[PDB]
């Protein structure tokens, strides 16, 4: 049964590029909060501009100063939500694959015990024939639970990014057309 | 006068506040561009993943996801640039405008000192005249006196020079305040539609991905 060798030879590449996608995901979320931090670092210098500014222009400007404060929070939502659905989902299957890879080693530990006892016991056979079934089921169950979780985590965010983008549209448009007709 | 000392203190302090705001954008533009790379590079990893995979339904959507981020780094690239060419250069050129009045106010008192530099040598011709008026010689009587009436009009000349430069900078300042009111309302709108187009295109990108996630069976 070459099912166990190929899955192991699949477990080595999927782990290495999931770890790659994991460190690149956190970088994308790290580089995101940086911009999100600047939106509050902008209004700090932007509010200090209307400190000595004409009366009619002061109101024209400060309305967008409040806008940036709101946009600092919304951008804080996506930077944090992506670490809960991408990196964490990617981080979860770094540790369980690390545990799934530990499941085959014990099967060999029952397989060389199968080969050690064959060149002579059934306890090295009843345990392996159980390990070739218990781990055979705990591994396939790990797939369906991973494919479903991959489908679910991709769903929750697509509905979130829709609300987030449609929110900011309902936030910027509340300010553009406010200026088109002052 | 005093209105000239007024429109110099705040402007220094205003250009300072104006210069302190341009610093944030230059780092914000650098941050978003850094994120655009950190997005395409991230997409370049979700594609090799979707390629290195045994499942088909996931490998399909995984590539369909890596393509979406490549559409975002471009939206990110356009965003940062439209933040630089349209907002940062809008600043870096307006502080340049404030540097003109910093030269005019310099030029205004460069003319005032020129007037005083005329009054500095005017008191000499009368002082030299006072010496050639006492001791016995009639030559320098009809020499330095001709120079007295000369500089007497020169200190009058530089004075009227200083008066008119003081006025042209007043019309120069007012020329800004009206052009600022009618344009800044538009100039601040000219920048927001870029964020609007980004958000609409951002939304218009995710709603196209949602069916590609339900298709997983
Ligand atoms: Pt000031
Ligand atoms: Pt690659
Ligand atoms: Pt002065």
């Amino acid at each position: 049964d070459d099912f166990f060798e190929q899955e192991k030879n699949f477990l080595i590449n999927y782990y290495n590029r999931i770890k790659d996608s994991c460190v690149k995901a956190d970088k994308m979320t790290r580089s995101h909060k940086n911009v999100a931090d600047d939106y509050i670092h902008t209004a700090a210098c932007l509010h200090s501009l209307a400190l000595e500014e004409p009366t009619v222009i002061k109101k024209y400007l400060l309305k967008v100063a409040e806008l940036f404060e709101k946009l600092r929070k919304v951008e804080g939502r996506v930077s944090s939500d992506e670490d809960l659905k991408l990196t964490e989902l990617l981080r979860y299957y770094m540790l369980n694959i690390e545990a799934a890879k530990d499941l085959l080693y014990r099967r060999t530990k029952a397989l060389i015990d199968y080969e050690n006892s064959n060149k002579a016991q059934q306890e090295c056979c009843q345990k392996f024939e159980q390990l070739s079934e218990s781990a055979k089921e705990e591994l396939i169950n790990f797939k369906r639970k991973r494919v479903a979780a991959f489908r679910k985590n991709l769903i929750e965010m697509s509905e979130l990014e829709i609300k987030h983008a449609r929110n900011n549209v309902s936030l910027l448009q509340s300010c553009i057309d406010l200026f088109k007709n002052n | 006068d005093i209105w000239f000392e007024e429109k110099l203190q705040e402007v220094e302090c205003e250009e300072q506040r104006l210069r302190k705001l341009h610093a944030v954008v230059e780092t914000l533009v650098n941050h978003r561009k850094e994120l655009a790379l950190n997005t395409a590079q991230f997409a370049k990893s979700l594609a090799m993943l979707g390629s290195s995979e045994d499942n088909t339904a996931l490998s399909r959507a995984l590539s369909q996801l890596a393509e979406v981020e490549e559409k975002i780094e471009q939206l990110h690239q356009e965003q940062a640039n439209n933040d630089f060419f349209l907002l940062a250069e809008l600043l870096s050129d307006y502080i340049r405008l404030l540097a003109i009045v910093r030269a005019a106010f310099d030029q205004r008192m460069k003319t005032w000192q020129r007037w005083q530099d005329a009054q500095a040598t005017l008191q000499k011709k009368r002082e030299a005249e006072a010496r050639l008026l006492w001791a016995n010689k009639p030559d320098k009587l009809q020499q330095a006196k001709d120079e007295i009436l000369e500089w007497e009009s020169r200190v009058t000349q530089y004075e009227r020079d200083f008066e008119r430069i003081s006025t042209v900078v007043r019309k120069e300042v007012i020329r800004f305040e009206k052009e600022k009111s009618k344009d800044f309302k538009n100039h601040v709108i000219k920048y927001l539609e870029t964020l609007l187009y980004s958000q609409q295109q951002l939304a218009k990108y995710w709603e196209a991905f949602l069916p590609e996630a339900k298709a997983i069976s």
